[PDB]
């Protein structure tokens, strides 16, 4: 049960950030370097 | 002991995360003060 | 004021972007999440900095 | 009349109050179906979006 949860939150936390990075990308494009190096900097 | 230390990595995984949780907890209601 | 209102303005873009990378800090490897929390707060600390010439 | 300042000052704390809330569901939600989580938090993101 532990490891399911685990899995199931860090998938969430994956499409979280995903989702974020797409959207700060859209709505800030000048922003949008650094955040793919922070997914960089992440993964 | 195969058992056994798969068991005891994933015990440790677990209130590791439970730590980091209460951690966060604990963080968020000291720095209300400061918001 | 104009380098005031630049300054607050990509600030606030860069509080943003830390706010970001925290939270993915936290999604990956949140066992040193704290590491970059107090330094947005710093940040933010420098906020208020600059709310205090504005005074 | 209300002054811009203290709007403001309401503003950026409604800001902080939103952070706090919207990480305090993250924390308490990781693990909730995907689908609705997502779109919670699609929301939320607009509303971090409007704020700003």
């Amino acid at each position: 049960r532990s490891n399911q949860y685990q899995r199931g939150k860090m998938h969430g936390l994956k499409q979280l950030r995903d989702s974020l990075a797409d959207k700060i990308v859209d709505e800030f494009p000048e922003l949008k370097e650094p955040v793919e190096d922070i997914i960089k900097r992440t993964s | 002991h195969v058992l056994i230390d798969l068991l005891n990595w994933f015990r440790t995984t677990n209130m590791n995360v439970n730590n980091c949780i209460w951690a966060l907890k604990s963080s968020l209601n000291s720095m209300t003060n400061a918001k | 004021y104009q380098y005031k209102i630049q300054e607050l303005r990509k600030l606030l873009k860069s509080l943003l972007l830390n706010y970001l990378e925290l939270i993915g800090v936290l999604s990956i490897n949140p066992d040193m999440y704290e590491r970059k929390v107090e330094n947005i707060r710093t940040i933010l600390v420098n906020i208020h900095h600059l709310l205090n010439e504005y005074r | 009349m209300t002054d811009r300042l203290t709007q403001l000052q309401i503003c950026l704390d409604q800001m902080t109050e939103q952070f706090c809330a919207t990480l305090n569901y993250i924390d308490k939600n990781h693990g909730v179906p995907p689908e609705e989580f997502s779109n919670t938090i699609d929301e939320l993101s607009t509303d971090i979006i409007l704020k700003t």
